[PDB]
């Protein structure tokens, strides 16, 4: 059934899950790098993209590509 | 539309509201003051009063 609903190597693109008292947060960054086979060494802060009231449990996730 | 009050149509909408452990979705909506700069205030931003 239908549901809420929202819309908004060369790179790393770095990404956060987490959910917490029914809201799911989702954090990022992106980068220029010069390493393929590995993340690479070093430091910066993944910023808050979203922060999302949709109650649902999670145990399991999957990537679409 | 010749019907007495007792057989006329009605219209009718029940608004039903539920609260569990998951979220507000929905809320009254809150008003705003205008800003009052360089005085003593009482104050409230985003809930932090
Ligand atoms: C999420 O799981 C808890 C039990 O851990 C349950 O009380 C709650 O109702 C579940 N939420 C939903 C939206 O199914």
């Amino acid at each position: 059934n239908c549901t809420f609903e929202y819309v908004s190597f060369k790179n790393l693109r770095e990404f956060v899950f987490k959910n917490i008292d029914g809201y799911f947060k989702i954090y990022s960054k992106h980068t220029p790098i010069n390493l393929v086979r590995d993340l690479p060494q070093g430091f910066s802060a993944l910023e808050p993209l979203v922060d999302l009231p949709i109650g649902i449990n999670i145990t399991r996730f999957q990537t679409l590509l | 539309p010749t019907y007495g009050v007792g057989y006329q149509p009605y219209r009718v909408v029940v608004l039903s509201f539920e609260l569990l452990h998951a979220p507000a979705t929905v809320c009254g909506p809150k008003k705003s003051t205008n800003l009052v700069k360089n005085k003593c205030v009482n104050f409230n931003f985003n809930g932090l009063t």
